[PDB]
RNA sequence: CCUAAGAGUAC
């Protein structure tokens, strides 16, 4: 439930490509050197900009409250308090790829529905994403 | 009936209707259509003759043919072109939709799919609720032509426990190729699993192309103004070096490739210039054409047409050969006698420079009619030589 | 079948709350498949569907003579005049749901022919009947209850 | 050729084909008509008297 | 009916496998159909005026 | 053969405006297109079923009847 | 000659019922309802207004045939709500607005002067 | 409307199909194969009406 | 068409002008007094020629008479055509669409087609219903197909009206709409 | 139109080709 | 409080509305429902006497089922599936007679002002036929050399378009929603500009037309429909689409009906 | 009923 990831994003390149809702962005960390993200976003549903500043983390659930997807998804109910409701825009995807970049650097890959993710940075940070399912959050 | 796809075992559904009705994806090992073609049915008469028919000529078990190894049957016609336009990275999909699309896979187990995107709106990809059809365990990875990990053109194909992680779906991945997804799942799950699957997977395609619409019309054939200005630009400049060529050749100056006469590299040189010409100019009406043209679609996902077919409708019809070569000399020295005598233009011996969507000249036309007279001749014979062969 | 070499069977009839309509309420009479087009490269069927959409909105009547200089870039002009889209192309609401189809759909006026081949003079079907008086086999043909 | 090699069958229709989309891979439609004229023997049996009889 | 009237009939066989009298020729400009005869063993042997 | 009575496509009762688009065409020398729009034929089908009709009743009563009263 | 007789779209056979529901073992508190002599025309009316429900979690309808009028529609609900209580509130929420339509519709027509 | 052109033969309406032929008195000279002895034939179908 | 050499204008022109094409359609007019100007006279005052196969080996034809007759910011939508660029013509083409025949003369825009598609439909609109004759109703025929409602094409050729096409159409104008619809 | 010997255009070739099915029709092979 | 309705022309053979604060669903279900859930007058049953027309038997049965039919009070007939009497009778049918003969040297064109009922209509507002043309002349079912006569009778009954599309009273009925596209339902398809090529519908003056800079609404549902029904003749359009949703709200409560008894 | 011929249908 606690989130596995979290940092600061500047966005330096949107890329529409051949889509009209969904665009390719590349973001570096502005804490990290080491932490760089290609991401696909619906800009339709989320416009981005480049040089925009981007919140961007990665958590196991949405639930406050500490674990105790297999349940079937359901509408959220008023009243309904999760993770989400910080943030601007929400993904869930898989992790599919785990790749040794360096000695130092690991790239974990996600996919959202066929939306790409490639989140790079060293071990020390990254260590907390592991191949399961993740919400990707992400505010302005 | 030339194999024994041709001839397979089928459950029998009673309808109210004066016609058979099958599957679009048996149609392929059966070589059928829908415009005109008859179809016999046997019924056995006895419980053994029935057995051996269910467990030894069932249309699952038939799936994976010995004939090259790969699937006979796969997703053809609009189920196909849906799938591509279905798995794009632009669809997303509604509550509302995605639960119809979800109610429709007959063996769906009753959970939601987490959405794609969650928020501000919940949003479902066409991906994830294709990824429902496909049954839990497979693992597919075929890797396209600059395809990475990462696949910023959505081509390639990886597919994990049941799941599509990315790749537009297509001819490639749910035709009847070896190493698609038809193979592996019956190679995987069983032949019984694989029907299963083509059945959920024309269901719920179809229901989305049901809701989402798929057209062609003329101006899916036009070109814009730059576009067929570099046509024929690039038509104008083949029939230049077309015309340096017979100054050569009249000129005498012209020499011979080794194993030929004269006249037959002169020929040789004049049609692969005009060929290239002709491929030249499709190749640029393909790149004009947008992502949202219907045959440039239709050819994308491999359902029907090629790039040829632009070609001739859109850039340039091309050069019409009659026994492998131009149009002959039928009148004395000429092709027609709207022609001089001894005119080796492109025009004279049969290039259609015009596209469908232009029009023919007469004189392209009559080329062309004799071009198609010789296919038809040409089709007649083969079909007949080829059954006597079989035999 | 269409004069271009379309034919083609009824696969299924649609009654006309069903069938997509355009924003005006015409429904088509007859929906065919667009993959029937790229591959047969009937240019020619697109072009009269043009001009007889053009013809019936304006009354004269379509030149479709061959070799003369009617383009479709004239239709498509005189169809813009009336109000449509150049390319024959209309936004079409689905008939079950009411929704606007995501792609628009060639729609017009096209002249079809009847064939002569009908499915209630084709099917046949025997269980058992007549024998040949030879070979006693059955005999040839649905007219005499063949096998 | 004519008669041994190949020869005409009874219990055997032929007639046009349609698509189906909503049909499963090894179903066949298979006209009320046609089903009407082509036939199997059953044979009777403990397990099948009840249902046999009322299609009789 | 305006078709049969007008149809002329090739007598060379019909079962040979050599395509040259079937072939559109180049003398049948304005004198036969360019684009009118069956498609079966009688491609190009009937012809229409 | 004779005049529809309906358009196939809408259903629009276009039988009874084959008349009054004759005597527009002969009597007031208009052309098809005004004539159509004249008669309230504004969707295409309409348009399409008066104005492609050939009026072979005229042809089949030129012959004698069969049964004559 | 195997065409059916029209008003077998609309006329309900002998020996069946316009509806028939079905539990569904897939998913709990779930029921498929089958509509005999039903088309689109009611399938998505009433799917729209059951998903207009908050304690509605799946609601879907299919015709699984076009030569067949009938279709099948699945209604998932929280624990507590009967999915026949959410198919009641549907249909009664569509009567209230088709009834508030006629009405508004009446009065509207009544004000016009060229009709 | 009806044009003719047909015989009414036992009640049924025959049309006579044009058949064509090689037209007489001309001279035409073809080739021949390698395996023939003879190398060029010049025939005329000599007739007279 | 017979094209004479013209002295007074000095290029290659053809024998027919504009007096004779009044004087035919004033005899088409009055057919719907002066002296009749049918077919035959144009044959016999050297105004038209029967060429055949052999006698067009020796000519050179004009395949329409206004693009190449007269000595030489185009449509760009319209089809590439040549003037072949030499000037010494014998004969014209009346029209080049009397190349097709009855079933071809059908066909609209044949040129856009690719051709096997105008032979499928050559030998088929002799399979297409219609009405064969007005008569029907007296012909003891042992089988006839009639339409109900036949209508004229919306496109429709010069040449299908000395076929008596519009007379007794083959055919109905339906609306046609090209989609991927239901999958059916 | 005026001018008696003006050039003919391609439209008046359909005239020509009216009279000659004036007076052949189209089985005039058969019947001649 | 629901669905609001205002109307922009009113004809008597077309209505143009709008059709406000109501669901896509319910909109597309009001106009199947008036394509061919509405019932109506029309002839079902034709016994010819004599035919020396040119035209066959069944050619005047079908034209004839094709004529409409006044049908205002079509609720108060039975339908002759649940009706007591052995086929036909006065409580679930019209009886019509088309009798003509060919005493004119002239072409004798027989109209539908020839069709004169019989059997006895109770006071009700159904039979006649719908003449709309100034002459008085209705459709033009058969033309008449002299002595050729066509005498026959017509059993008309009540039916939805359902069953057969000669009881439609619904013609062409127009159905747009969203002219501006601002809920992006619609790929539009273009060469070189979208707004150019495709015309913009008489609709887009009632809508507010958009910013070009302002982000999608993801949040927006379809409202606002503009339909124009167009009345064949059966009934006025007004009922027509009154009839309608009485229509589909009699299948809902069907529903609820079944539901409870079940 | 047999034979022959012709016209087509889908490859
Ligand atoms: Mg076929
Ligand atoms: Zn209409
Ligand atoms: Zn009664």
């Amino acid at each position: 439930s606690n989130t596995l990831f979290d940092d600061i994003f500047q966005v330096s390149e949107v890329d529409p490509g051949r889509y009209n809702k969904v665009c390719r962005i590349e973001a570096a960390s502005t804490t990290q050197d080491q932490c760089k993200l290609t991401l696909d976003i619906n800009v339709e549903l989320f416009p981005v900009a480049a040089q925009d500043s981007l919140t961007v983390t990665i958590a196991s659930s949405l639930n406050l409250e500490d674990t105790p997807a297999t349940r079937s998804w359901r509408p959220p109910q008023a009243g309904d308090r999760s993770l989400a409701d910080d943030y601007d825009y929400v993904m869930y995807g898989t992790a599919y790829k785990f790749e040794e970049v360096s000695k130092d650097l690991i790239a974990v890959y996600y996919s959202f529905g066929g939306l790409l993710m490639r989140l790079e940075g060293n071990y020390r940070n990254l260590n907390n994403l592991k191949q399961e399912n993740a919400y990707l959050l992400i505010r302005r | 009936s030339l194999h024994k796809m041709s001839m397979m075992a089928h459950r029998v559904k009673v309808i109210p209707y004066s016609t058979f009705r099958l599957n679009l994806s048996v149609t392929s090992p059966y070589n059928a259509d829908f415009d005109g073609d008859e179809m016999n049915l046997h019924v056995p008469q006895s419980e053994e003759t029935r057995a051996e028919l269910s467990q030894l000529c069932a249309v699952p078990l038939q799936i994976v043919s010995p004939q090259s190894n790969k699937p006979c049957m796969g997703i053809v016609q609009d189920t196909l072109c849906g799938i591509r336009k279905l798995t794009l990275r632009d669809t997303f999909i509604e509550l509302d939709q995605v639960l119809n699309m979800l109610y429709w896979v007959p063996d769906w187990d009753g959970v939601i799919p987490t959405p794609a995107i969650i928020k501000p709106k919940p949003l479902w990809s066409g991906k994830q609720i294709l990824s429902v059809a496909i049954p839990n365990g497979i693992h597919l990875q075929r890797f396209d032509e600059g395809t990475t990990l990462l696949s910023p053109k959505d081509n390639g194909m990886l597919i994990i426990d049941g799941q599509i992680i990315f790749g537009v779906v297509e001819k490639k991945t749910v035709g009847s190729s070896n190493g698609g997804l038809i193979h592996v799942v019956t190679r995987e799950k069983g032949p019984q699993v694989c029907a299963k699957l083509f059945g959920n997977i024309q269901k719920v395609v179809n229901f989305w192309l049901l809701h989402n619409g798929f057209s062609t019309g003329i101006g899916d054939t036009i070109a814009d103004g730059p576009t067929m200005r570099e046509i024929t630009e690039t038509i104008a400049e083949a029939k230049k070096k077309v015309l340096d060529v017979t100054k050569e050749a009249q000129a005498n100056l012209l020499t011979a490739k080794h194993g030929m006469t004269l006249r037959e590299s002169f020929e040789d040189n004049v049609v692969r210039f005009l060929n290239e010409a002709r491929d030249k100019a499709g190749r640029l009406a393909e790149v004009n054409l947008k992502d949202l043209n219907n045959v440039k679609q239709m050819v994308m996902a491999g359902s029907k047409g090629s790039f040829i077919n632009i070609a001739q409708m859109s850039a340039c019809v091309g050069q019409q050969s009659v026994e492998g070569k131009r149009i002959a000399f039928g009148f004395v020295d000429r092709t027609l006698p709207h022609f001089s005598k001894d005119d080796y233009s492109p025009e004279s011996k049969g290039f259609v420079e015009n596209s469908y969507l232009r029009g023919l000249t007469p004189q392209e036309f009559f080329f062309h009619a004799m071009g198609g007279r010789e296919g038809l001749i040409d089709t007649a014979v083969k079909t007949a030589e080829t059954g006597y062969i079989q035999r | 079948a269409s004069r271009h070499g379309q034919k083609g069977t009824i696969g299924i009839t649609y009654r006309r709350e069903d069938m997509p309509f355009t924003a005006e309420g015409i429904v088509p009479d007859l929906i065919i498949n667009p993959h029937a087009i790229p591959s047969r490269m009937t240019v020619a069927h697109l072009i009269e569907c043009l001009l007889s959409k053009v013809a019936a909105l304006s009354g004269n009547e379509g030149d479709a003579s061959p070799f003369t200089d009617i383009t479709v870039e004239g239709i498509s002009k005189l169809l813009r005049e009336h109000g449509y889209q150049s390319r024959g192309f209309e936004v079409m609401y689905n008939g079950h749901t009411g929704k606007k189809l995501m792609a628009q759909i060639f729609f017009g006026p096209t002249y079809y022919q009847r064939l002569r081949h009908m499915v209630d003079d084709k099917i046949h079907a025997r269980a058992r009947g007549p024998m040949q008086v030879l070979t006693r086999q059955p005999v040839e043909g649905r007219s005499r209850d063949g096998g | 050729r004519g008669n041994l090699m190949g020869k005409r069958v009874d219990f055997s229709a032929r007639t046009v084909i349609s698509g189906d989309p909503n049909l499963e891979l090894d179903q066949v439609g298979v006209p009320k008509s046609i089903a009407k004229t082509l036939t199997y023997p059953e044979v009777v049996t403990p397990y099948n008297i009840d249902r046999l009889t009322q299609l009789v | 009916t305006l078709s049969h009237l007008r149809r002329t009939n090739t007598p060379i066989g019909r079962d040979g496998k050599l395509a040259k009298p079937r072939q559109l020729h180049n003398t049948h400009w304005g004198l036969v159909c360019p684009a009118e005869t069956p498609e079966g063993q009688a491609c190009g042997l009937v012809k229409n005026l | 053969m004779i005049v529809p009575v309906r358009c196939f496509s809408c259903g629009k009762v276009v039988g009874d405006k084959w008349e009054s688009y004759l005597n527009l065409l002969q009597e007031d020398e208009l052309d098809e297109g005004t004539a159509l729009s004249r008669l309230g034929l504004k969707r295409y089908c309409c348009r399409r079923m008066i104005l492609t009709h050939v009026d072979l009743i005229e042809k089949f009563l030129r012959y004698n009847p069969l049964e004559k009263r | 000659m195997n065409a059916p007789d029209r008003f077998e779209l609309f006329l309900l056979g002998e020996g069946e019922s316009k509806l028939k529901i079905d539990p569904d073992t897939k998913a709990p508190n779930a029921v498929v309802i089958t509509f005999e002599k039903e088309d689109h025309t009611l399938g998505n009316l009433i799917r729209a207004e059951l998903l207009n429900d908050r304690k509605v979690l799946f609601a879907a309808y299919k015709v699984e045939h076009p030569f067949f009028a009938r279709f099948k529609l699945r209604i998932q609900t929280t624990e507590g709500y009967d999915p026949k209580d959410a198919l009641k509130n549907a249909c009664n929420s569509i009567i209230n607005k088709l009834g508030a339509l006629k009405t508004n519709f009446e009065t509207e027509w009544n004000l016009q002067t060229l009709a | 409307f009806d044009m003719g052109g047909y015989f009414i033969i036992n009640g049924s309406e025959k049309v006579l199909i044009a058949q064509e032929r090689s037209a007489g008195n001309i001279v035409q000279v073809f080739k021949k194969a390698a395996p023939s002895p003879i190398s060029h034939v010049a025939e005329i179908r000599s007739a007279l009406e | 068409f017979i094209v004479e050499d013209d002295e007074s204008l000095g290029h290659k022109e053809l024998k027919v002008r504009k007096g004779h094409i009044a004087k035919l359609m004033a005899t088409e007019y009055q057919d719907i007094d002066v002296e009749e100007y049918t077919w035959s006279s144009l044959l016999n005052e050297g105004l038209v020629e029967y060429i055949d196969a052999e006698e067009e080996e020796s000519i050179l034809i004009a395949m329409q008479p206004e693009d190449l007759e007269p000595a030489e910011d185009v449509d760009p939508a319209k089809r590439i055509r040549v003037s072949h660029h030499a000037t010494t013509f014998t004969h014209c083409e009346i029209h080049p669409s009397m190349i097709l025949g009855v079933a071809a003369s059908i066909i609209p825009f044949p040129d856009h087609n690719q051709s096997p598609r105008n032979t499928y439909q050559s030998a088929m609109g002799k399979q297409a219903m219609g009405v064969f004759l007005t008569n029907y109703n007296v012909r003891m025929d042992t089988m006839a197909n009639i339409l109900y409602y036949p209508q004229k094409p919306l496109g429709t050729t010069r040449a299908m009206e000395y076929l008596k096409f519009r007379e007794l159409p083959a055919g109905q104008n339906a609306i046609v709409a090209i989609a991927c619809y239901s999958g059916y | 139109f005026e001018d008696e010997s003006a050039p003919i255009t391609a439209e008046d070739s359909w005239a020509v080709i009216s009279a000659f099915f004036r007076e052949k029709g189209l089985v005039s092979q058969q019947l001649d | 409080e629901g669905p609001q309705v205002k109307i922009r022309e009113a004809s008597k053979d077309n209505v143009d509305f709008i059709l406000s604060n109501v669901d896509l669903a319910m909109a597309n279900s009001l106009r199947r429902v008036m394509i061919a859930e509405i019932p109506t007058l029309a002839i079902d049953s034709v016994e010819v006497e004599t035919n020396t027309t040119v035209l066959a038997d069944e050619f005047i049965a079908h034209r004839l089922g094709l004529i409409p039919l006044q049908s205002m009070d079509i609720e108060q007939l039975e339908y002759s599936r649940d009706c007591f009497c052995e086929d036909h009778c006065d409580k679930c049918s019209v009886v019509l007679t088309l009798q003509a003969f060919g005493e004119s040297e002239s072409t004798t064109n027989v109209y539908s002002k020839d069709l004169v009922i019989v059997s006895n209509l109770m006071g009700r507002n159904i039979g006649h036929p719908i003449i709309q043309d100034k002459e008085g002349n209705g459709v033009l079912i058969c033309k008449l050399r002299k002595g050729q006569e066509l005498k026959l009778t017509c059993v008309a009954k009540k039916g939805i378009a359902k069953e057969h599309a000669k009881w439609g009273p619904a013609a062409a009925i127009e159905f747009e929603y969203d002219p501006w596209n601002k809920l992006k339902h619609t790929d539009y398809w273009y060469e070189q500009d979208s707004a150019k090529e495709w015309p913009q519908s008489k609709n887009c003056e009632y809508e507010d037309p958009p910013n070009e800079g302002d982000p999608f609404d993801y949040k927006a549902q379809a409202d606002t429909f503009y339909m124009n029904v167009e009345s064949v003749g059966s009934i006025p359009v007004d009922q027509v689409v009154v009839r309608g949703i009485d229509t589909l709200q009699k299948k809902v409560a069907s529903i609820l009906l079944a539901l409870t008894q079940m």
